[PDB]
């Protein structure tokens, strides 16, 4: 069947600032089927305490979700998003751009 | 609030 | 200002993994409400917001009980569909319904709606007269028939022309707090030499409710609709949201453009620019 693969964007709830707690996001949109996997990292390891939205869609029926965890940004610390999906032949890794 | 109906399916 | 509410639900088979998993949402504009999910410790019609805590346990157990039939009708409506579309039993599916009812300021309402989708795609929907269909193909005219003959449509119309209306009303009133304040965008600009020649303006807005806005680049007053980058409107996760629109100009020329920002919080149209 045709499929949608995941648009990613990786965020902060916040205007970052070094040493100041604030939340990471990775929100994945305009996939289709809904299975996804989604992973946030640290220094390209998987973070343990990651929280979603409920699944739900847009009006052209592709799905979307928020992936979150309280964070304290520093400048030597480095986060991304990986997503995994039925459309993707590896994990795909989002860096996390303070400026996007 | 809900809607609820009898006899929806394909 | 205008207002929507809207119920979404989802039914994915697995098979082989059991039975196919039902999740349904509820939102008011861009609030969550309420959530119910098949595979939770206790499925329930679970509230969402404390505006529509009050409404106490019979009105939860009434809820609940009409999530539960859903999930029954689309298990049902899983195989249905894999007859219509001469499929194996084997493979994934997803069943996707929103029904709803978008109210002007006045409470009144603009708009009735309720579509489905099999496999991502249309499959069947109630036209804007809330009386007649739109089957996306052969198999969808089958379900048509069937709803034709049990007068779905007019049992649709009479819902999302009274009780969707009067029950957006109710929930617009308790939760007049959140639900009926527009938080503005926060703004600014950012620039970024991309070259010698050439950089990029990227317009910010932060903090927004509800969702709904537009950001424009103008280079000498003319919209540079083709040639913006506008990403899609995304969730902080404390209730707002956020959006960017950048334009790749010529070093030197930055003053002759300007962001333009439209929001429901804002009284009148906001013009930003490049300030350093
Ligand atoms: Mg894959």
């Amino acid at each position: 069947m045709i499929q949608r693969t995941p648009k990613i964007q990786v965020y902060s709830r916040h205007p970052a600032e070094n040493g100041k707690s604030n939340f990471l996001n990775c929100y994945v949109s305009g996939f289709h089927p809904s299975d996804i996997e989604v992973d946030l990292l640290k220094n390209g390891e998987r973070i343990e305490k990651v929280e979603h939205s409920d699944l739900s869609f847009s009006k052209d029926w592709s799905f979307y979700l928020l992936y979150y965890t309280e964070f304290t940004p520093t400048e030597k610390d480095e986060y991304a998003c990986r997503v995994n999906h039925v459309t993707l032949s590896q994990p795909k890794i989002v860096k996390w751009d303070r400026d996007m | 609030k809900r809607w609820i109906i009898l006899g929806l399916n394909k | 200002g205008s207002h929507s509410m809207r119920y979404f639900h989802t039914s994915v088979s697995r098979p082989g993994r059991g039975e196919p998993r039902f999740i349904t949402v509820g939102y008011v504009d861009d609030t969550l409400f309420v959530r119910f999910d098949s595979d939770a410790a206790s499925p329930r019609e679970e509230p969402r917001a404390p505006w529509i805590e009050q409404e106490g346990p019979e009105h939860w157990d009434r809820e609940t009980q009409i999530c539960k039939a859903k999930a029954q009708t689309d298990r049902e409506d899983l195989r249905t569909l894999l007859r219509y579309y001469n499929q194996s039993e084997a493979g994934s599916h997803t069943l996707q319904n929103m029904y709803g009812c978008d109210v002007g300021p006045d409470g009144r309402l603009l708009r009735g709606y309720h579509q489905d989708a099999y496999d991502g795609k249309d499959y069947i929907a109630l036209n804007e007269d809330l009386s007649s269909w739109t089957a996306a193909d052969t198999a969808a005219q089958i379900t048509q028939r069937k709803w034709e003959a049990a007068r779905v449509a007019e049992q649709l119309r009479a819902y999302l022309e009274g009780e969707c209306v009067e029950w957006l009303r109710r929930y617009l009133e308790n939760g007049k707090e959140t639900l009926q304040r527009a938080d503005p965008p926060k703004t600014h600009v950012t620039h970024h030499p991309i070259s010698d020649h050439e950089a990029t303006l990227r317009c910010w807005a932060l903090g927004f409710y509800p969702a709904e806005i537009t950001l424009t680049w103008q280079r000498d007053g003319e919209d540079q609709t083709q040639d913006t980058e506008l990403v899609e409107t995304r969730p902080a996760g404390d209730r707002t949201f956020q959006k960017w629109a950048a334009v790749v100009v010529p070093s030197g020329e930055e003053q002759r453009y300007t962001c333009h920002v439209q929001h429901e919080g804002l009284p009148k149209p906001l013009t930003l620019r490049w300030e350093p």
